[PDB]
Formats: C-alpha cells, structure tokens, sequence
C-alpha cells in the first residue's frame, strides 16, 4: 500500500 | 530477495505519451497497480491483485493518488521559484519502498528529484535527510523542523511497507514464482579480422540472469560485452551478450547462461 | 537547470527469428530525461502496422523507460528501423533490427 501523504517540499 | 516500490513522476506539461502525474507500483520488479490520470482512479495492473481483499483498499490507494497529485502541482512551481528557473517543462519525482533481503533482513528506501536531478535522500536509520544542493536544504529543514516527517516515514519502511510486501509476495506467488526458460541462440559474424559471437537469450523469466563464455570448457572473459536486460511485451526478459574471437574458432566457444529456469546453468554452441 | 539524457536503444525480436515466420519486434528505449520523446517503429522506411507503446516508468537514476512494439514478419529483404527523437539527440538516431536468422 502507499503511505498516506508525504509534505509538500 | 523481494521488494515493494512506488515511482511517481510530475511534468509541467504533457506531451505525448507522457501523462502530467503518473504513479507505478512494482512487486519484485513486475508492476502491479499504476494510476489512471483520466478516471483518477489507481488500477490493477496484474490479475493477482484480486486477493487483496481489504476494504476500501482501493479506495484508499485513489485517495492518496488524488492528493498527490495536487502536491507534486504545487511542488513543480515551489521549486521553479526556489531555484529561479524560467517557465518550461520541468519534472519532479518520488520512489520510495522497502526490500526484504535473503537473510530476513529489511532495506528502505526515500529519494526525492527534481528536474532529473538529486534532491533529497532519506536515512531512516538517521531519521534525517540529505540534501543534493542549498535549495534542496530549505525542504530539509522544513520537513526536519515539522519534526514528524521522518518518524512517520520511518514507522512505513519499517512495518507497514514490509507488511504489505509479504502479503504481495505471497497473493502473487504463482506468478512471481513461474520458471520460464530462455530460447538461446547464438550466431557469428566477422568484420576486421575478427569474428563476434553474438548470445542471445529470448523469453526468460525471472529477470535475474548472468551470461558467459567458455574457450574449449574454459572460462574466456576478454573481450566480452553484453546489453543490458530488457523486457517482451509479455513481462518476460531478453538480453544479449558477445565475445570477439578469432575467425575459424567459432565452434570453441560456448555461451554459458546462469538463470533459475536452469538447475543448471545451460550451454549453447553457433 | 533541468538534466538531459539522451536515449539508450534496444531492438529485438521476442522470439528467435526464421524468415517468412511471424515474430514480434521489440525496441527498448531508456535512459533519457526529460520524458517528451518520439519512438517509431519503421518497415523500409515506412511507419509499420499494429503498433503498440506501452506505458512509460521510470528508474531511480530518474531517466525514464518505455517498450515499444509490433507484431512483424521479417524476410532477407526487409528492413526494420526504431527511429527514436528526443532533445538530448543532436539529431533523430535510428537503430536497425539486425536479421538474426
């Protein structure tokens, strides 16, 4: 499964 | 070993061929689930997936694609501005996962790029991230100072993403497991004096392979080249490998082709 | 700013080839960056029938990768070509299927 959101940069 | 990886790449613009954000997910080198720009929606893209069962799986998957893909809108225009690059087709990336190597032991992944470049380089070990240049440092420091990125990241390499994996390998095993054996052929051609004995393995399945030759049941390494592994349409691999030899000695020379279709690795004469 | 890469090509037959006997050909097209390409698939210089282009991926070197392909029934005479523009070429590079009979 994919992580749920990384940060914008 | 096995591993689970997802690859997501922003543009500018499209072109064609070339979606504005596209998502690809791989299971021990096979894809597996890839993003649809058009319905938004993340997809199947190998009949096995029909064992996971959770609900809302997809769902879920959708979700995070859709968000994504506005955060990779508003990165591509944060860094254009950061760097003080003009308008063009610039392009942002992200792959990230975990692998589970021979022993049981666990690897994880985080690398970020920008433009084709290096950005940013998880360590979850240092629950830190390195960065490529001064711009890419002020999205260090940001993350860094959040204070919550790296441990969340960390926490997904380490169980989650290993989780999932494991409950991969095992829906698509039949698949993942398939032996496949390569048809070999080898040929010859001379040009200067100097006959090239061209290997070439058609078909093969699983992607690992090692290609060498033999000199009247010896090892030969000089003058040696091979191409790197590439794929069929049907998901299985192709590669080719040569040897320069002297004309006239063609039927000295064998290819030798190490692959887990072969208990034993496999010889081939022209 | 932004890397260039030129294309790294590939072209082959999914099956070893015999003359007359229908096959598939395969041209492989990797590491370039950025992603815009074109990629044809020619038969004596002219764009070949049923051809298909799948999706593009891309490698953690962050240059992208794609197969193209079509079914073909090579003979002595014939001549098949990948012809492959991108920016980071100076000029558009063809690369030929060599007849492996």
């Amino acid at each position: 499964i994919m992580f749920s959101n990384k940060m914008a940069r | 070993p096995h591993s689970l990886r997802y690859f997501f790449a922003g543009v500018s613009e499209p072109s064609p061929g070339v979606p504005q954000f596209m998502i690809v997910g791989y299971v021990d080198g096979d894809v597996f689930v890839r993003y649809d720009s058009e319905t938004r929606r993340m997809e199947s893209r190998v009949d096995w997936t029909s064992a996971i069962d959770d609900q809302q799986y997809w769902e879920r998957n959708t979700q995070i694609a859709q968000n994504t893909e506005q955060i990779f809108r508003l990165d591509l225009e944060t860094l254009r501005e950061r760097y003080n690059q003009s308008r063009g087709s610039h392009t942002t990336h992200v792959m990230y996962g975990c692998d589970i190597l021979e022993d049981g032991s666990i690897r994880g992944f985080e690398q970020h790029g920008y433009d084709g470049k290096d950005f940013l380089t998880f360590d979850k070990d240092t629950l830190t991230y390195t960065a490529a240049d001064a711009g890419a440092q002020i999205t260090k420091r940001k993350w860094e100072q959040e204070g919550t990125v790296a441990e969340r990241m960390k926490y997904y390499l380490e169980n989650t993403c290993i989780e999932w994996l494991r409950k991969y390998v095992s829906y698509g095993k039949d698949v993942l497991e398939r032996r496949e054996r390569p048809e070999v052929r080898v040929s010859g051609m001379e040009a200067d004096k100097i006959l090239t004995l061209s290997c070439r393995a058609h078909g093969f399945y699983p992607q690992p392979i090692s290609i060498s030759w033999l000199k009247d049941g010896m090892v030969q390494e000089q003058e040696t080249r091979r191409g790197s592994t590439v794929p069929n349409s049907d998901g299985t691999y192709h590669i080719w490998a040569t040897i320069d030899v002297l004309p006239g000695d063609g039927d000295k020379y064998q290819c030798r082709v190490e692959h887990a279709s072969l208990p034993q690795p496999g010889l081939f004469s022209w | 700013g932004q890397a260039k890469a030129a294309p790294k090509v590939q072209v082959y037959s999914r099956h070893p080839a015999t003359a007359g006997t229908e096959n598939i050909l395969n041209c492989y097209v990797e590491g370039f960056h950025p992603p815009k390409i074109d990629i044809a698939l020619l038969k004596n210089g002219e764009p070949m029938k049923d051809v298909k282009y799948n999706d593009m991926s891309f490698g953690d070197d962050w240059t992208f990768q794609r197969l193209v392909y079509a079914p073909f029934t090579p003979t002595k005479s014939d001549v098949y070509t990948c012809r492959v523009d991108h920016e980071a070429f100076t000029e558009p590079q063809s690369f030929r299927w060599e007849p492996d009979f």
